[PDB]
């Protein structure tokens, strides 16, 4: 993305920047109990990647 | 949307123009007149201004195409003519902005056939002023005359919103075009500009470019720094050790 | 570590290969002579395909040579290199400047052109088996090729309200006939880029402006008479 | 098989000689010639389909006669139009016969 | 005067080396790193330095580069012997698809001393040893012998590398096309091989 | 070189002429005129090329076609003459 | 004294020409014709004619004129076919004599793309023989073959 | 050269370069009275070294 | 300034590197060639450029040496980038008898020119013939066959030594031949009258001369 | 140079009384003797004599 629209990008996701992409978060529900070496503020979203 | 386009290419005091505008096509402009009229001539004009590099330009015959460099010659200053001469090119951004881009050149005294070259640019110039207007002085005599950078500049700066601009070297005015939108690439060192030219001459003469054809991924593919950067810094410490203890 | 790199190897290359083939679907059916298409065909080399996999799968085989502190990583992919393949030979030179060019992605990838000439299949494009003005139409062809690529790496530095201008020239544009010539024209239209050609007048383009030029002696200098005409069609 | 043939047209010539005997007055008189008029009264003696190649043909038997004295002014000329559809010309009086 | 880019290229530190090599009518590949992008960086003006010697410098399709004397070389040539043509086609069959699961790029003597003895007819192998021979033992023997000789004979023009031990078990670069057949669209290169070999 | 051999050559044979030149079509009408005039004076054949018919008035002309036939290809061969 | 002639050219078996014989001019012959249509190519068999000689022959690009290239191929391979080729030149010597100058061509098996010549002269030959019909056999119904 | 300068036209630049080969022809009067002086500086070439 | 020859080699060493004999030259010289007075143009040249030739050849591990009697070859080192190889013991005999031929004053009417049959009839006068005839064949005791083959071995061996340039044979007659001062390498183990022992040492550190 | 070499002492040392000629100059042209700056290669040429 160009520097121009870099800012509102940013504003706009926030905290959830640097979440992940994954399209159906449900896949991850059996996987997450195991998660115990992650930044404290895990981000997931869905769509196609 | 809306890409840019050049509109005009001027030319002063060189072999055979006084001073001529040609106002450029959208899609195809097209010269055409007998041999010597001076065709080849117009191009060459046309790619001194957007690349004003002494190392590179040379202009060689069409017949020997592909030869070596031989000659000391460069072919350009039989071109000019005694005095003052000028090469600039008219262009219209995305923005509508216009802007005015153009080398000065001389032909140095000498034994030798050398030429002295300066870049320089103007921003805001109202739409009702042409090139050949601002270059020359309608003195009483039959022809005009050409006015030097120091008669142009203070001429510019008394033009309200007019900016005059005058480089150094070539890095600077690669830049300012770069940030304009006239080039595709920011010519950031001479080995850029060397491809660039490479590009322009090999259209200019036509067939099957040799060096191109050589270096095909240096030249389509772009260089991809995220593979690295990551292993330069954790490679960091190691070589700090190296070093010291070296 | 490892596979991870892998990964955004394989993307890096498959992104290239994409886009690629995106810009090669545009030479599709240029009529030049008995020349009818063009195209970039990119390949992996095989030395550096195994060594991918290996890196990608048989990583437990080599994890010495990669977890050893002794030496840095750039180090272990030079060393890893030399493993597999053992033929090669080393020039003398340092085993850091070998790996950071396992690191560059380019260096994976075998680049030729081709074209489909008359009846015969894909050819790779040699100038001594050609015309003069296949030639010329295939060069033109890689150039516009190589602008597309430049563009598109540019834009990401760039306004994004800025399209940049496109231009390219053809001296003694007499050597090519007029199917060649109406089938350049259509590129550059169709890739809203300017040309400026060049020909003693044997040829009369009817889109476009035309210069007319005539050198003559006034006063005992030479002097050049010019007109202009457009707007036809 | 035996060679056949095919023959050239030499309607392109005659339209030339009707140009240039049409034009050969201005010089005799040394009036002044102006490119616009001309080619406004005489592409209408043509179908548009050959008006373009009628415009290339006079602007070579014009630019014979003479010069423009208005060239080394260092004021371009205007694109003046010349017929319907959008067609449009540049050039300088021609004074110095 | 000289061009200045081929006094830069002869004036190298590699150059003597690659001299003595080429003049002794070694192949280079893709392998010799350092060599061969020498080659490629100064091949414009190396060309026109050996052109002076009667002897012309090729890079051949593949990517590697060689020489090629003229009837009026200045250099004095020297001819390869039947068994080392034959041998060098075999290598060139060998360059096959199956090797790459068969063996991974190393072959061992007894791969080619069985491939020679199965593929060949007998009448050129015994001219090859001597006529007098007939299907014996001390024939085969010597057969082998001479093998091992001719395989050294490549390998010093760099067709096959050997693996750094004293045992003989090799690799074969891509080099080895120069035996090869001529290829023809759509032809399959096992087939032609193979009939140029019978 | 032909006056160099007047004194090898046996004295009743003048030794045939000819040149060539490609893509003619960089040369305009004068300059084509000029040439034509200068290898007539010298007696002196030529074979020029040119996509176009540069020379409509002179000598005699030859126009090639070349058809893709049946999987292979094959060139046709037509006169041109100067009036009709 | 009336100076000699060339009368004709004729190519047998050449790339995209089967047998065609060119009548040249006494004073100036034009080839006109598309890109690619073989102009070139006649040229070359034109000049191959006159000087067989396999080291000089080298016929580059008209672009790259001039450039000493050392090109791995001459391309003279490419401009013939399969089979037998040739390539001849009629000639009336000041003399009033008829000789016909040419060679056979012939693409050469193996990897390396090389070519054979072997050159030929013909004198005394009747004034109502045509190279182009002395260079083939008629077997078939009009269906020609060219002989050795 | 001399045929294939003429094909693809042009300035040569090997025809130009060595212009005294191509034009001037040799003359066997010159040599037949040089034979003897050829001898002579052949000598003193010897006698100098 | 950049891009000027002397950034890269001298200029002296381009010129003689350009000049039109010395690929010739060159090629003569690895292949063992020696150059004597004879030759002018070679010679010549390699006089004028004696120091450039010397340098340049020094990156091969070879040095370009010039003998008193004025002829110059090449002698490669125990790191030569170039192969070195022996002559036979047949060869120097022939070469050893070729240097007194030269020598002789009773045989300078002659003008140079010598037949195969006195070269070989002064060789049997010298050396001793029976034992000598030992590396012909080892069952040889004087029997015209192998005499005869000893001749030929003779004539084989010269024949050796005219590539190397230590001798020329006549343009017509192949019978005769003259020689030239390059033979006289072959006295390299007398010309100082002293202990034989400690010559052959020197010119073995030297790289001269190996033993058998 | 011809000139030089042609007219000789006896006669002409009444002659030599001029600026431009000598016979040492013979001997001069020995610095030229030994390599002319000749480039291109066919047949033979070697030296100012
Ligand atoms: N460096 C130079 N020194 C002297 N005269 C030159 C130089 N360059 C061009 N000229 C002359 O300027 C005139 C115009 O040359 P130019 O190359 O522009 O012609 P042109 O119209 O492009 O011709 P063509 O298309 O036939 O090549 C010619 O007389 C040419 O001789
Ligand atoms: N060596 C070759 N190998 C393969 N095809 C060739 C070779 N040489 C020429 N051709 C093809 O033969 C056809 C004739 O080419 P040629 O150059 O003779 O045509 P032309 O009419 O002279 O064209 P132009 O005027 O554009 O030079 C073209 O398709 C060319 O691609
Ligand atoms: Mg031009
Ligand atoms: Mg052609």
């Amino acid at each position: 993305i160009t520097i121009d629209d870099a800012p509102y990008f940013s504003a706009l996701y926030g905290p959830a920047r640097h979440g992940i992409v994954v399209p159906d978060l449900s896949l991850v529900r059996p996987h997450l109990e195991t998660l115990e070496d992650c930044p404290e503020d895990l981000y997931l979203i869905e769509g196609d990647p | 949307i809306e890409r840019g386009k050049f509109r005009s290419l001027t030319l002063v005091n060189w072999n055979g123009f006084f001073a001529r505008t040609f106002d450029l096509d959208e899609l195809v402009t097209t010269l055409s007149g007998g041999n010597g009229a001076g065709k080849s001539t117009t191009m060459a004009a046309f790619v001194t201004a957007l690349i004003p590099d002494l190392t590179l330009l040379h202009f060689r015959n069409t017949t020997e195409a592909g030869a070596t460099s031989g000659s000391r010659d460069k072919g350009l200053h039989g071109k000019l003519r005694a005095g003052v001469c000028y090469s600039t090119l008219d262009v219209i951004n995305s923005r509508h902005q216009r802007v005015v881009v153009g080398v000065r050149l001389q032909q140095v005294a000498g034994r030798d056939r050398k030429v002295d070259i300066k870049p320089f640019m103007i921003q805001g110039l109202p739409t009702a002023i042409q090139p050949t207007q601002l270059l020359t002085e309608n003195v009483g005599e039959r022809q005009a005359r050409v006015l030097p950078l120091n008669e142009l500049k203070d001429r510019l700066d008394e033009m309200e919103g007019v900016q005059f601009k005058q480089f150094n070297s070539i890095t600077d005015y690669h830049a300012q075009m770069f940030d304009l939108g006239v080039i595709p690439k920011r010519l950031r060192s001479a080995s850029d500009r060397s491809k660039f030219y490479r590009l322009i001459e090999a259209s200019l003469y036509g067939g099957i470019s040799s060096a191109i054809t050589r270096s095909l991924r240096d030249y389509l593919l772009p260089e991809n720094s995220g593979v690295r950067k990551a292993f330069q810094d954790m490679e960091a410490a190691l070589r700090e050790n190296r070093i010291t203890l070296e | 570590s490892s596979k991870s790199v892998a990964n955004i190897i394989r993307k890096t290359i498959q992104r290239e290969q994409n886009r690629i083939r995106m810009l090669n679907q545009g030479l599709q059916a240029v009529s030049f002579g008995q020349v009818r298409g063009v195209r970039l065909n990119v390949n992996v080399r095989e030395s550096h395909a195994i060594l991918l996999d290996v890196l990608s799968e048989q990583q437990e085989q080599h994890q010495d040579l990669f977890n050893s502190q002794r030496l840095t990583f750039s180090e272990a992919m030079a060393k890893l290199y030399q493993r597999l393949n053992p033929q090669v030979d080393m020039g003398q030179r340092l085993p850091q400047t070998i790996g950071e060019e396992l690191l560059d992605y380019r260096n994976y990838l075998e680049l030729d052109v081709e074209v489909n000439r008359g009846s015969d299949g894909w050819l790779k494009a040699e100038s001594g088996a050609l015309s003069t003005g296949e030639a010329i139409g295939t060069g033109m062809s890689i150039l516009v090729m190589v602008v597309q690529s430049w563009e598109e790496e540019s834009r990401r530095l760039r306004g994004k309200d800025i399209s940049p201008c496109r231009l390219l020239f053809l001296d003694e544009a007499a050597r090519l006939d007029a199917k060649s010539i109406a089938t350049l024209f259509e590129l550059c239209e169709r890739l809203q880029m300017q040309l400026i050609i060049a020909a003693p007048e044997n040829i009369s383009p009817e889109k476009g402006t035309t210069y007319k030029l005539v050198r003559k002696v006034f006063k005992n200098h030479e002097h050049v008479h010019v007109v202009g005409l457009r707007g036809f069609g | 098989l035996e060679l056949e043939y095919e023959e050239f047209s030499e309607i392109n010539d005659q339209l030339a000689a009707m140009i240039e005997k049409a034009l050969l007055v201005y010089q005799q008189e040394q009036r002044p010639l102006d490119l616009g008029a001309v080619l406004r009264d005489y592409l209408a003696q043509h179908p548009l389909p050959r008006h373009f190649d009628v415009a290339r043909i006079l602007v070579d038997q014009a630019v014979r006669l003479g010069v423009a004295e208005a060239d080394f002014s260092g004021l371009p000329a205007e694109w003046l139009a010349i017929n319907d559809y959008g067609a449009k010309v540049q050039a300088h009086v021609i004074d110095t016969y | 005067f000289m061009p200045v880019k081929l006094a830069q290229a002869l004036a190298n530190s590699l150059f003597p080396e690659l001299d003595s090599q080429l003049r002794a009518g070694r192949h280079i590949g893709i392998d010799d790193l350092d060599n061969h992008a020498f080659l490629m960086d100064f091949q414009e003006q190396l060309e026109e330095f050996y052109a002076r010697y009667n002897v012309e410098l090729i890079r051949a399709p593949e990517g590697f580069f060689y020489l090629r004397p003229r009837s009026t070389t200045l250099i004095p040539r020297s001819v390869l012997s039947e068994l080392d043509m034959m041998v060098g086609k075999i290598l060139c069959y060998l360059y096959l698809s199956p090797e790459r699961l068969a063996n991974q790029g190393i072959f061992t003597s007894q791969e080619l001393y069985e491939e020679l003895i199965s593929l060949a007819d007998e009448g050129k192998l015994m001219k090859f040893v001597n006529q007098r021979s007939s299907g014996s033992d001390l024939d085969k023997q010597k057969l082998q012998e001479k093998v091992r000789t001719t395989l050294n004979r490549l390998r010093r023009l760099g067709m096959v590398y050997f693996l750094p031990n004293n045992n003989n078990k090799f690799t074969i670069t891509e080099a080895v096309f120069r035996f090869g057949a001529d290829v023809r669209s759509g032809d399959d290169p096992r087939e032609i091989q193979l009939r140029m070999i019978r």
